Parts: structure tokens; C-alpha cells; sequence
């Protein structure tokens, strides 16, 4: 069981490198999705928001830092397709699309 | 459960074997399997991440 410990970390090491997305775990069991690799003039610089699934199993968007016009409308999309997948590629679209306004 | 979502947002299976430079895996997703394998040693991070998160679909 070792090695598949060993795999689900370093799984958890390339996709955050790689992809530039971070998952946290905060309280009231909520999950922050920290994006980077967004700006690329600054790598670095994070593009966040926080997840919780409330009381009747729907996903709820808590935070958005900076804030998106759209993400409210996604909420509603994720809820009504059930498309975790998609629900995340569209933020991370709407944070490069904001990043390249910002300037 | 990290490791879980992150495959079910971008349904790409690493190869775990070889070295961290050589990005290697497979893409699944609604349409069929594809393979991922490239050098990303002269690519910097904002394309490479780009490039993997142009794999997933936006459609819904």
C-alpha cells in the first residue's frame, strides 16, 4: 500500500505544478481552489475561490478574490449539469480572461 | 481526496514512472483517450498550464 500512497501524493504534487491549481482545506468544510500560472506576467499571482456543498448536497460558492461577473451564473450551471469538470474549467477561463483585462 | 478531483476536473491519468520534465499521461474526458507526452523543460509554466487546461472541455 505503499507505493500507492506514494503515487497519490506525488499525483497531488505534479497536477498542482502543473495545472497551477492548489485545493485547501479550511474550515466548516469548505475547499479553496487557488489558481496560478494565470497572469503571465506573474505566475505566481492567485486567483481563488472557495467551495462548500450545502445542506442539500448543492455546491456553493462562498468567496470569489478578485471577484467574476460570471461565476454566480457557473454556480447555477454546475447545479443544474452536475459538470464538476467543466464548472472549474470555465472559472479558470473567466480568471485568465479577467488577468488579461487587469492588465 | 486531492488527488480525487483533480482527476475528475481533468480526467488525465499521470505516468508516474518517468522523470518530472516529461509531462506523460493519458487524457480521457467525453471524447476518446488521448495521449499526453512532451518535453516541458523549454516551455515556461503559464503555457504548459495553458496547454494541459486546454484539454478540458468548457462546454455545457
Amino acid at each position: 500500500t505503499k507505493e500507492r500512497v506514494e503515487r497519490l501524493c506525488k499525483s497531488k504534487e505534479l497536477f498542482e505544478e502543473r495545472l497551477g491549481l492548489e485545493i485547501r482545506r479550511i474550515h466548516n468544510e469548505q475547499l479553496q481552489f487557488i489558481f496560478r500560472h494565470i497572469d503571465h506576467k506573474d505566475p505566481d499571482k492567485p486567483y481563488m475561490f472557495t467551495l462548500s456543498i450545502n445542506e442539500q448536497g448543492d455546491y456553493e460558492v462562498t468567496s470569489c478574490t478578485p471577484p467574476l461577473d460570471c461565476i454566480s451564473e457557473f454556480q447555477l450551471k454546475v447545479r443544474e449539469t452536475n459538470n464538476f469538470s467543466a464548472f472549474i474549467a470555465n472559472i479558470r477561463k473567466a480568471f485568465t480572461a479577467l488577468s488579461f483585462k487587469q492588465s | 481526496y486531492v488527488t480525487q478531483l483533480y482527476y475528475k476536473i481533468s480526467r488525465i491519468d499521470w505516468d508516474y514512472e518517468v522523470e518530472p520534465a516529461r509531462i506523460k499521461g493519458i487524457h480521457y474526458g467525453p471524447d476518446i483517450a488521448q495521449p499526453i507526452n512532451m518535453d516541458s523543460s523549454h516551455h515556461s509554466r503559464c503555457f504548459i498550464s495553458d496547454y494541459l487546461w486546454s484539454l478540458v472541455p468548457t462546454a455545457w
